[PDB]
Order: C-alpha cells, then sequence, then structure tokens
C-alpha cells in the first residue's frame, strides 16, 4: 500500500481529478514522509520563480489537500510555511494556484482545534491582502476566499483585535462591495460570513461590529428620507465612518433588508 | 309570463375565420336600449381569453376547461400556436355584450398563411388594423392587455388605426391592463415612471385614457396620496397565480384585483354611438353594416398600396 498510492498520486497530478480523489479517500507515518518531498518540490519552484510552474503548483497543492482530508507541533510549521511560499510567488498572480492554497490553509486550520495560540498575524495579513484585490476575481475564486475568512473567523475565538473587524465593515472594504453580485451562493456565504462574526464571544470585539452596521444601517435610511424630501432623524446611532456617504434608493433598500 | 329568453352557456363565433360575418347571436338578444360593448387587443399570449372569461361568467375558482372562452391548452403552448381566431361573442345576464379578439401580429398566422396580394405580412397587418378600427368603432370600452411593458410598438399601432377609421365624431375609451405583474411593477416609484411614460407616449392621441379608472381610488395603496401623480392614468394590474425575507409576495391577492377591475369595468359609462338610439338588435345591425363597409373600404387599399 506504500507504493501503490504512489502510481495514483503521480497520475492525479498530472475533471477526472474527483474519481481519483475519492478512490484514493476511500482507500485508507507515510504521510509524514512524503509531506517533505512536496513542501521541498514547491520550495525549489518558489525559489526558481524568481512562467510554466503554475501548473504544478495547483496540482501539488490540490494533491495535498486531497491527501489530508483522507486522513500536533507540525500544524504551525507547516502554515507557515505554506503562507510564505504562496506570498512569495507575487508576479504571476494565478487564480488557481490561490485557490488551492486556499482550501489547503482553510482545511489545515479546521484539522486543529481553537485551543492554542498559534501565529495568527500571517494568516490575517494574508486575508487582508487577499481582499485587497479579491474585487474583479472570479466565481470559484471569491467563494474560495470568503470560505477562508468563515474557517478563519471560527478558528480564532476571543483573539481578534478590533482593528481587524473595524476594517472589514467599512465603505473602503471591499467584503461591503460583494454581496451586490447577481448569484445567490455569494449572497449565501456572504450572510453566513455575517452570522459567524455575529456570533462571537467577547463584548467589545462585537461592539464596534454592532455600531458599524447600526450606523450602515442609519447612512442608508438618511438617504432614502432625503430622496423624498424628508429631514432626517434617528441619530442616536450614528457612527463618525458614514459621516458624508450618498446611496442610492435600491442599494439603500437592500443594504437595510440585508442588516 | 316575464321570464327571460334564454341563457348563454358558451361563446360563439361572431366572425369566421375567413374575415366572413356570422349571424347567429339574433335569438339572444332583445329590444332593449343602454347597452355596453366591450373589446380586448393585445398580443399572442396576454392572455385576452382568460382575462374575458373571468370578467363575464367566471371565478378563478373554477377551472380553465369549463371557462365561456377556450383558453391555451399544455399541449398549444411547446408549439407556440394561437388558440383564439376570428371574433368572439358572448352575453352575461346583465345584458352586457362582451366581444374577443384574435392575436395581432402572431407569428402563428404568418406561418399557417405560409403554406396556403403582394406578401403575407401586410395581408396580416390589414386585418389587425381593420379588426383594431371594427373595436374601436362600435365598442363602448376597449381594454388593452400586454405581457410585459414597454412594448414601444402597439402604441405607434393604436394611433394610426384611429386615424384610419371609416368616419360629432366618437371616440371609445380605453384602458391598459398589465398583465402577469409582478413585484417590482408594483412600486410607487415605478408606478410614477409609468405614469409619465404613458403621458409623453399618447400627448396627442385624442382619445379617453385618463379621468377615469383611477388605480388609487381602488383602495390598492391606502397610504399613497392622488397628489403624488401628476396624471393618474387609466391603468391597472394584474398578478400571477395565487429571497432574505420570508412571505411577502409583493402584490395583493390575484382574486381582490380580479373583482376590483370587474366591478370597475361593470360600473363604466354608456355613451351614445351616433345620432340615435341605439337597441340590441340595432346595435348588431349596426355592427354588421359597418363591417361590410369597412371590408370593401378605400383607406386600406391605399395604406396598402404604400407598402
Ligand atoms: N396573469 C396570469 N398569470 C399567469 N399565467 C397567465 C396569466 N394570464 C394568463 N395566463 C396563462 O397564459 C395563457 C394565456 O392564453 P389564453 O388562451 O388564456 O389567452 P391569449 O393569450 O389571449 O390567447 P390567444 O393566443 O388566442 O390570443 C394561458 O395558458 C393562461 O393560463
Ligand atoms: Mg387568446
Amino acid at each position: 500500500f506504500s507504493t501503490n498510492f504512489r502510481d495514483t498520486v503521480d497520475i492525479l497530478v498530472g475533471s477526472l481529478t474527483q474519481q481519483v480523489s475519492g478512490w484514493l479517500q476511500s482507500l485508507e507515518a507515510f504521510s509524514t514522509t512524503l509531506l517533505g518531498q512536496f513542501l521541498e518540490d514547491m520550495e525549489a519552484y518558489a525559489e526558481d520563480l524568481s512562467s510554466v510552474s503554475l501548473p504544478k503548483l495547483a496540482a501539488l497543492l490540490r494533491v495535498f489537500s486531497t491527501v489530508v482530508r483522507s486522513i500536533a507541533y507540525v500544524t504551525d510549521v507547516l502554515y507557515r510555511v505554506m503562507r510564505c511560499v504562496t506570498a512569495a510567488n507575487q508576479v504571476f498572480f494565478s487564480e488557481a494556484v490561490l485557490t488551492a492554497a486556499n482550501e489547503c490553509v482553510g482545511v489545515l486550520l479546521g484539522s486543529l482545534d481553537p485551543s492554542m495560540t498559534i501565529h495568527c498575524d500571517m494568516v490575517i495579513t494574508y486575508g487582508l491582502d487577499q481582499l485587497e484585490n479579491c474585487q474583479t476575481c472570479g466565481t470559484d475564486y471569491i467563494i474560495s476566499v470568503l470560505n477562508l475568512l468563515t474557517l478563519i473567523v471560527e478558528q480564532i475565538n476571543t483573539k481578534l483585535p478590533s482593528s481587524f473587524v473595524e476594517k472589514l465593515f467599512i465603505p473602503s472594504s471591499k467584503l461591503l462591495f460583494l454581496r451586490y453580485h447577481k448569484e445567490k451562493e455569494v449572497v449565501a456565504v456572504a450572510h453566513a460570513v455575517y452570522q459567524a462574526v455575529l456570533s462571537l464571544k467577547n463584548i467589545p470585539v462585537l461592539e464596534t461590529a454592532y455600531k458599524l452596521i447600526l450606523g450602515e444601517m442609519t447612512c442608508a435610511l438618511n438617504n432614502l428620507l432625503h430622496s423624498l424630501q424628508l429631514p432626517e432623524a434617528c441619530s442616536e446611532i450614528k457612527h463618525e465612518a458614514f459621516k458624508n456617504h450618498v446611496f442610492n434608493v435600491d442599494n439603500a433598500k437592500f443594504v437595510v433588508i440585508f442588516d | 309570463k316575464l321570464l327571460p329568453p334564454e341563457r348563454m352557456k358558451h361563446s360563439i363565433k361572431l366572425v369566421d375565420d375567413q374575415m366572413n360575418w356570422c349571424d347567429s347571436a339574433i335569438e339572444y338578444l332583445l329590444d332593449q336600449t343602454d347597452v355596453l360593448v366591450v373589446g380586448v387587443l393585445g398580443l399572442q399570449g396576454t392572455g385576452k381569453s382568460m382575462v374575458m372569461s373571468l370578467l363575464s361568467a367566471n371565478t378563478p375558482e373554477e377551472d380553465q376547461r369549463t371557462y365561456v372562452f377556450r383558453a391555451q391548452s399544455a399541449e398549444m403552448k411547446e408549439r407556440g400556436g394561437n388558440q383564439t381566431s376570428g371574433i368572439d361573442f358572448f352575453i352575461t345576464q346583465e345584458r352586457i355584450v362582451f366581444l374577443d379578439t384574435q392575436p395581432i401580429l402572431s407569428p402563428s398566422i404568418l406561418d399557417h398563411l405560409i403554406n396556403n396580394y403582394n406578401l403575407p405580412h401586410t395581408y396580416v397587418e390589414m386585418q389587425s388594423l381593420q379588426i383594431a378600427a371594427f373595436l374601436f368603432t362600435v365598442c363602448h370600452v376597449v381594454i388593452v392587455v400586454q405581457d410585459w411593458f414597454t412594448d414601444l410598438s402597439l402604441y405607434r399601432f393604436l394611433q394610426t388605426a384611429e386615424m384610419v377609421k371609416p368616419s360629432t365624431e366618437y371616440y371609445p375609451h380605453l384602458v391598459f391592463l398589465q398583465n402577469k405583474a409582478r413585484r417590482e411593477d408594483f412600486c410607487p416609484r415605478k408606478l410614477r415612471q409609468m405614469h409619465l411614460m404613458i403621458d409623453q407616449l399618447m400627448a396627442h392621441s385624442h382619445l379617453r385614457y385618463k379621468g377615469t379608472l383611477s388605480m388609487l381610488q381602488c383602495n390598492v395603496f391606502p397610504g399613497l396620496p392622488p397628489d403624488f401623480l401628476d396624471s393618474e392614468v387609466n391603468l391597472f394590474l394584474v398578478p400571477f397565480m395565487d429571497s432574505l425575507l420570508p412571505g411577502y409576495r409583493g402584490h395583493p391577492s390575484f382574486q381582490s384585483l380580479v373583482s376590483k377591475l370587474r366591478s370597475q369595468v361593470m360600473s363604466m359609462a354608456r355613451p351614445q354611438l351616433s345620432h340615435t338610439i341605439l337597441t340590441e338588435k340595432n346595435w348588431f345591425h349596426y355592427a354588421a353594416r359597418i363591417w361590410d363597409g369597412v371590408r370593401k373600404s378605400s383607406a386600406l387599399a391605399e395604406y396598402s398600396r404604400l407598402l
């Protein structure tokens, strides 16, 4: 069985990926020893990059996620190495490799439990970096990004800084611009993210998010009232983040309904 | 010694499919005056038969098989063919005459005429124009049904048809009914736009399309003030058969709207046709006379010679 899986891995590393993945998962030490080969391969590819290596990296990440899903100190090292190798390749900017990396990071983070002090700064900076250029992306990439944030938020408990959620519920943030897509899947995942964020446990970290939501609702209501020549009111929950913003009638109505 | 003559159970064919008069409704007419005539205009799949059946002698609780006017069947929608052909006729117990109309500019007619004077398109257009003129000269109220909004083609057709009438002039009333409405069509913001575009599209129509059958006066919008609209035209909406927010279909019940429309149509004015009092039999004779006269007319030939 040690060498039997080698042929399957080699064949899968070249729309039939689902069949081989399912067969390998249902078929079942060796994984620990094989992890070094893949880690060295990706490290060498990234070092030599500084472009036809993208498909190879994507295939390696896919097989890595498949073998990991087929299944307590090397998890942090592996996550840090993966994040560093993924962030190093900041030239080609391929969505396939990034999507595979996001899925792998999400499954690895979800494998453990929220009872440690793993490095969260790298994960937070990685998520923010991806969100900074996750506006004009594909449908298969946006869903992966949203899922990654969902896993990160649920995994880290009582360790979310105020600045993390402060920059996530502001007009400049792209999160508020992702719920306007025509598909319903994006709206569903967005609602799930909102629910996860609102389902925290620390009052100080949730107060800022609640205030931001209230401010957005107040701004939308004020815009709607002004659109029909009516004086503004309900300023008791006004937020400084929306001192001067213009929202369309349909946009304001949709925002209020979503909130 | 005062029993009624007879009660109509199903509609009859007033005009044959080959543009021929069918005098078979005399037995269902009396010597009474002050009669009401209703005409209907629309596209192929607007639903004229269903609305007429529901407004004459049917209710939504019934089935399409027992309707007075035969509607489209399941096997006919797939083929995309019309159902009602020619002109129908039916009189209710309240001495109200209902008249149906076949689709205008429908591709089914063209397809059936292909395997049968210059081009069939001109013939179809002339037939539609003639039926429109007939409906605009002997009908007290005409209802226009549109499956979708912003057609930009029916208004021009109506304007051209009103200018080719045979002949102290009289203009019949009009009603704008939007069949198969959605929630987006039940908003004041869109309602105002609809009213303004309708007013700007029929500035010189010379017809009575305002001042009667006000939607705001039907209690549909309890809190909408009448002054919010510059000019509330005679328009009505009909919804379909009876998502971050559950429920809230976005429109009132179909039965309530159809009942309100039926009552408003039944309580419509009945002005005189010509400078003489007309009765049921007299009205039928007048309709047949104008039909025969418009058939062998000169305006239609002159308009056809230009195409
Ligand atoms: N408001 C409505 N909502 C949903 N379906 C409707 C509505 N009104 C009509 N329909 C359906 O659309 C079709 C309308 O065809 P119908 O025979 O009733 O009249 P029509 O469109 O005037 O026909 P014709 O092609 O003879 O002009 C039917 O299948 C009817 O059930
Ligand atoms: Mg019909």
